[PDB]
């Protein structure tokens, strides 16, 4: 009856994605601090007793 | 080469030359030494300098 836009097939478009969602990530590094060292097994000294 | 004696009415004969030529082919040789990363990293912040 009329001239519609299936006849025209339009691509479309993209809105691919967001740039800041929240992610469960990493609860610990909240916790406590890094505490960055050289590469090789850490050795520390633990203070148990009262 | 070997001269002869020769009278003036023999005949003055001829020798062969000796050549002997020599090749050889290129090669290529070739060493490879498998080293890990954790090592490659404990010689840079270690401060061993092992691979120079």
């Amino acid at each position: 009856d009329f001239l519609s836009v299936g006849k025209l097939e339009l691509p479309g478009s993209m809105i691919g994605a967001v740039r800041d969602r929240a992610i469960d990530s990493g609860v610990l590094a909240k916790l406590s601090p890094e505490q960055p060292t050289i590469f090789g097994p850490v050795k520390g000294a633990v203070f148990s007793g009262v | 080469p070997r001269a002869k004696i020769v009278g003036e009415g023999e005949v003055k004969p001829s020798a062969s030359v000796d050549v002997s030529a020599f090749t050889a082919q290129p090669i290529k040789v070739v060493t490879q030494q498998r080293v890990s990363d954790e090592f490659m990293w404990a010689d840079a912040d270690y401060r061993l300098g092992v691979l120079q």
